[PDB]
This record gives C-alpha cells, structure tokens and sequence, in this order.
RNA sequence: UUGACAUUGUGAAGAGACAUAGUUUCUUUACUUAUUCAAUGAAGCGGAGCUGGAAUUAUUUUCCACGUUCUAGCAUUCAAGGUCCCUCGGGGCUGAUCCGGUU
RNA sequence: GAUGGGGAAGCUCCGUUUCAAAGGCCUAGGCCACCAUCGAAAGGGAAUCCGGUUAAGAUUCCGGAACCUGG
C-alpha cells in the first residue's frame, strides 16, 4: 500500500569500504610540523624596532602555514604565549608573520635567547 | 536578411525579466473536472509587454494544506476581493471560468481553451472575446466565433472565463512619436525600428 | 540437437511466428535506451557460431542505429 | 463522555483537504516496470500465430503435481553424492574388482535442452516436460511439434524455475525421463496417458484458432456498452 | 510538392475469382497495441450496483450520486466519533461502497 | 553549464527538470519533497570609531572605547 504517486529509489544498505591492501602502504609524516612552519627570523631595522617598542616578533613563515599553525609553532618551539598573530605575503613571494607576545613575555629576551638582535 | 536572421534568435529574444509570469487557467483536475473551487483575486497587476492586465487569484490545494497562486488574465468588470469560481458547476458570472459545454449558446467568453488542459489559448488580447454561436450535443463540440471573425468548433470540455479581457481601446490613441513606440517595444522584443 | 531447428527457423523471417516475434522484440527494444546490455543472447545458435561461450567474461550488448 | 465531541468532516469536492488514500493505480512506476507490463499487454493484445499460444495451455495442478512427485524420485546425483560415489569408485574399482561395475546402473531425469533433443528422434525418451516461460521462445517452439512427429509424450509444464529446482539448477528449459524403475511403471504409464490425452491428442485441431484476441478492460466495457 | 516501397496490425458488411464443398482478391465501415501530440510533484480513469433520491413503466426508461454561491478570515498533526481487541496508550473495520492499461 | 537522455563515422551537437528508481529528517521503527554548479571587488550583505605612530602601513600597528557570528 502506498499513499504517494511519486516512486523513489529505496534506501538500500551501503557497505563501508574494506580495502584488502593499504592505499599507499605508509602514512605520510607531518608535512608542516612546527619546524617547517617557521623558516627564519627577520632582522630588518623596522622589525628590530618593533621588537622593543612593540614587543612583536617578525618571522619568515612557509606559505602553507596559517595563523593557527604559526601560533602553535611559536608556542611549542619557544614556550611563549602569543597574544595575536598577523600575516602578510611579501612582494618577493614569501610570507611575513607579525607575532605579538603577551605581557608575561619579553620580545627582547626571546630574541636574545634564540641568538639574534 | 533580417527575417531570416530572426530565426537564430540571438538579439531578438523576448525581454522576459520584467514579465510577471505565464498567464494560464487553473489546472484541470478532479475538483474542477467534476465540481468547482472558489478562489480570491488578491490583486491585479500590469504585465510588462502585455496590454491586458493580469489578476492574481489564489486557490487552496485540494490534496494538501497550502495555497496555490494562479495568474489569470483580468477581465473587464472584475475587482479586487471578488470570488472566482472555477469548475463545471460554476455559475455564469463575470470572472468565473466554465466549460464551454456548461455555458449557454451566445455567451461571451475569453481566454478559452483550444483543447482541454491547455489552460487558456484563445482570446487573450485586451478587449478580445469569443462568442459561442451554437451547441452540438452529439459528440459534444462547441462552435465559437474567434476575434478575427473566423468560426471554429472545439471540444465542449474546453474552459473559458466569462466576460471580455480588460484594457479595451488601448490601440485607439495615436502614439504621436517614436519615443512611445520605443518604450513599448523596449520590453516586447527587438523588432523596432523596422527598416524598409 | 536444437542447432538446426533454430538455425532454419531464424531463416524463415517471413513466417507468421517470426514476423510476430520480430514485431514484439522491436517494440520492446524501442522503449529501452539506444545502447543497453543484454542479459543473454536472443539467438543462442548465432552467438555460438560467432564464437560465443556461456561462461564469465562474455557479454552481449544491444544497440540500435538510425537508418 | 461529555468532554469528547464528534467532529464530522465534509471533504467534499470544494472544501477541506482530502485524506490520505491508496494511489497504487496512479503511481508513476519505474520505466522498466512499465515497459515489462506493456510488453505483457502487447503479447496478449496481438494475434499470436498458432505455434504461439500452443504454450499457456499448461498441465493442471493435480497432474503437474503428480508428475513432479514422480520425477522427484530420480533427481540426478548431487555434488555430495557425486563425491561419495567417486570415493566408492576409488576405493573399490582399484582395490577390489569389476572395473567400473562397483556401482549399480544409475537412473536420473534428463534435462539438458541439447541432450533432451538428442535423446528424441532416436528415440528413447518416454516422457518430456517443456517450460512455458522460456524467454527465447524459439528454443522450445519445435519441441511440441518434434515430439508429435516422433510420437513421444510431451507436456508443457508451468515454470522453468520449478524444473531447474527439480534438477538442482537455477532454471531448466526441459525435463524428461529415459529409464525408470519397474515399480513406477504403472505411475509412468498413467502420467503418459494423461499427458497425451491433454496435449498430444489435442495438438492437431489446436494448431488452428489463432489466439491473443483479448481486448482490455476499458475496451471490453466500451464494446459491451456499445453492443447493448 | 507529389506516386511507390517497409512502420501497415485486427474485426464487421458489399462486390470480382479460387475450388453446385469453401478459400482468396478489391471496396465501405469499425477496434487498438504500432506510431504521433499534450498534461500531470502521473489523484478520482472505466464498469457495477448505489444506504440515495428526482423521476415512469410493467422491467426497471432517464438525471446526477444528493456535503461549497450575500462578505477579503479559518480549514494542516496515521481526522473526531462509533465499533472489536490488547492501558500511560497501541492496533483492525467504518468514517471515505466494490472490481478492474496516470489522463 | 555537466549529470539522466536524444543525434553525430567522428573531433563533438541539443538540452537544465525533460519520457531518471535523481534525497533528507526524527528513536532497530516512522516521517518529509524535484534538484548539480559557475556567474557582480559599482546589485543584496552580519559586525568599528577617535588620537598618534614609519624614509615608505593602517578604519589593519599602538592607547582608548563597541559591535556581529558559533559553542
């Protein structure tokens, strides 16, 4: 018995995939790990001035990385707490990230610790 | 040439954006085929490119709890808030759509169907109407006089709305200039000016 | 066996039985898609004489082309 | 109860919405369903040459059931029984004596279309069953005429699937018997006589009378009204 | 544009010929399944009685089925009721006549 | 502008709901409706303003004060 004139395809059971062999036999490692997220610090005069007068670090970041990954890499590599992250693409084809540290951390101290000033 | 190029329909397509919508009678269904249904003409609105105003008539869905909107061609004399009856048993009143068999010979109707189920094919221009000149119960067919004056016979099951299409006398005013003609053709199609 | 009976029957295309079966089959095929698979050959003798074998890997397809 | 009051509904034709109803007669069936139904209708609306409609006259349920009951006693050796007999042969023929004679004479039904036809015209077949639902009808059209010419009893039984299941197969176009046990001789003779009287003795005048001249329900009603 | 060939099938009746057995060839008129057109989220298609009535012949002729016309709102929850079973409530009939290729 | 289909020897053409078995919600059981997608930095839109700051950036950066969305 049916009360509608529109016949529809029955919702048959669909079997879940169960391949007999591994798709690639090896899972790929982290393509954008913390070390890969950050490439090199920027030591431009304006960047150095921002370090002391703004408590903001300037780093070179891979194009694939985003704000979340940049923040995670900064926190993990240096144990620093990041207030905010700003990023831009330089005219030379590289990404520049402006990372602001919280009041509990000093940009100059971390800059000295890493080994640049 | 221009007439041959018209077949391609590249720049001669109708400007259909501002048109309100296709004007058609109610779908011939069980309710209309056997009985009749009552609708309310909520409003009448002008249709771009058409001289005959359209009337918005809403009918409740017999098989579902919802309101179905229909766009009928407004007949002269109808007014907003009037009740429109569609079906075999509908009375002979202006604005009602009745089968040609039900209406007596001599009745004046417009938007009359050529065949049952076409939703209105004949007498659609402003001020136009057909006249039922004779009934033929044997193999029921209705003889009508079309606006052009030609006499035609069609199935009595064909429906039509009593009265005449509104907007009569439109072509009785000289246009007086190319501007009004250009404005009129702006929404009809790319067929003006007509080069000799 | 049935080889020659079917082989000769298919030749009498103008017979009433064949002229009716052909009409039924052409009506049936016209409703289906232009190209569609056939579950089994409609002429087992012809398929067999054309190298067909009744085992997995052999497929029969039905297609019509405009005249 | 005073708190409960009746609320009759007046669905009518121009008032409150109709209730749910069965629309099986109006549903839009899948294209293949409509195609097969129209094919079935066409197969009955067109005049069928006499060789067609020679089927669709099937053995009655009583005699068909009796024939199937008799045939069930001679189902061919199945896979398990075949393996058991192979083990018996491998353990007696070489380790014993009587090369290939360790097992008795087997009795089983014959169902291969080519094999069944090959048995006929020789002729050794005693009873033949022909399926009435073979899609390539040409495969079985000659079987009734061939049996009539050879004087071999034949029956058009309903369902190739039933014949196939009777012989451990999905489907079987034909089934026949060549050798039967003496105890079942009377039953075989009775079944042969009944099948002959039903089909063989009748398929000489039935070769005429083209069938398929049945109109539809609406057409039948219209013609009856016109005649009345 | 036009004549022919295949899609072109199936009934009834009228006329020339087979052989005073009975089969064919033409003509006239009919049916659809071939085929074509149009519509529908394929919903009321055909038939029959109708619990009906209006309406008269001799036996049941004919109409519809018999839930809507002073008004710019409302009509939706397996529909309420009755009925029989298993109670907070769940299930069959009816409400909504039966049978049979969406129109 | 694909998909379902219909043409074309063929590169490919027609067509966007059309003659498709076209999918999406409640707790194993019920219920609900016809279509992909692209297409505007001048169309519609969910939200920020003030002071200062560079050799070159801000309604984006800083000091201050609010708003919109999801949980």
């Amino acid at each position: 018995v049916r009360t509608s004139a529109t016949f529809r395809l029955p919702k048959t059971l669909k079997l879940a995939r169960a391949p007999k062999y591994a798709s690639k036999a090896v899972p790929h490692y982290n393509r954008l790990d913390s070390y890969k997220v950050i490439e090199q610090p920027i030591t431009s005069e304006t960047a150095m001035k921002k370090v002391e007068d703004g408590n903001i670090l300037v780093f070179q970041v891979s194009m694939k990385a985003n704000k979340y990954q940049i923040k995670k890499a900064v926190k993990e590599l240096y144990e620093v707490d990041v207030l905010k992250v700003n990023t831009l693409v330089r005219p030379n084809g590289t990404k520049k990230a402006y990372v602001r540290l919280t009041a509990d951390y000093d940009a100059l101290d971390i800059a000295n610790r890493i080994g640049y000033i | 040439i221009r007439n041959q190029r018209k077949g391609a329909g590249s720049i001669f397509t109708s400007h259909t954006r501002l048109r309100q919508g296709a004007a058609k009678l109610r779908t011939l269904d069980y309710a209309e085929r056997h009985g009749y249904i009552r609708g309310i003409v909520k409003q009448i609105v002008h249709d771009s490119g058409r001289g005959a105003p359209l009337a918005k008539v809403v009918f409740r869905d017999p098989y579902k709890y919802r309101l179905r909107e229909e766009i009928f061609i407004a007949n002269e004399g109808v007014h907003t808030g009037q009740f429109i009856y569609a079906g075999k048993k509908a009375s002979l009143n202006v604005g009602n759509v009745l089968p040609l068999g039900s209406v007596p010979e001599g009745t004046i109707v417009s938007n009359v169907e050529e065949k049952p189920g076409d939703r209105g094919a004949l007498a659609r221009a402003s001020g136009n109407y057909v006249i039922i000149i004779g009934h033929n119960p044997d193999e029921n067919k209705t003889r009508v006089r079309l606006p052009s004056g030609a006499k035609k016979v069609i199935s009595s099951d064909a429906r039509g709305v009593i009265g005449v299409i509104a907007g009569g006398g439109r072509v009785d005013k000289p246009l007086l200039k190319a501007g009004r003609a250009f404005h009129k053709y702006r929404l009809k199609r790319n067929s003006w000016p007509k080069t000799r | 066996g049935a080889y020659k009976y079917l082989e000769e029957l298919q030749r009498k295309k103008q017979s009433d039985v064949l002229r009716f079966l052909q009409r039924v089959r052409v009506w049936e095929y016209r409703q289906k898609n232009v190209i569609h698979r056939a579950a089994r050959p409609t002429r087992p003798d012809k398929a067999r004489r054309l190298g067909y074998k009744a085992k997995q890997g052999f497929v029969i397809y039905r297609v019509r082309v405009r005249r | 109860n005073p708190l409960t009051h009746s609320t009759p509904k007046n669905f009518g034709i121009g008032q409150a919405v109709q209730p749910k109803r069965n629309l099986s007669r109006y549903v839009k069936w899948p294209e293949y369903v409509r195609v097969q139904r129209q094919k079935k209708i066409l197969s009955i609306r067109l005049k069928v040459p006499p060789t067609i409609a020679q089927f669709q006259y099937t053995l009655d349920r009583n005699t068909a059931a009796e024939t199937f009951k008799l045939f069930n006693k001679y189902r061919p050796e199945t896979a398990a029984e075949k393996k058991e007999r192979l083990t018996k042969e491998a353990a007696a023929v070489a380790e014993g004596k009587s090369k290939q004679d360790a097992s008795p004479k087997p009795y089983a039904v014959k169902y291969g279309l080519n094999h069944v036809v090959a048995l006929i015209e020789n002729k050794k077949a005693k009873l033949v069953l022909i399926a009435n639902d073979v899609d390539p009808i040409e495969l079985v059209v000659f079987l009734p005429a061939l049996c009539k010419k050879m004087g071999v009893p034949y029956a058009i039984v309903k369902g190739k699937a039933r014949l196939g299941t009777l012989v451990n197969q999905k489907t079987s176009a034909v089934a026949a018997l060549t050798e039967v046990r003496a105890e079942d001789e009377a039953a075989l003779a009775k079944l042969v006589s009944t099948i002959d009287a039903n089909f063989a003795d009748k398929y000489d005048e039935v070769k005429k009378h083209w069938g398929g001249g049945i109109l539809g329900n609406k057409a039948q009603a219209k013609m009856d009204k016109r005649a009345k």
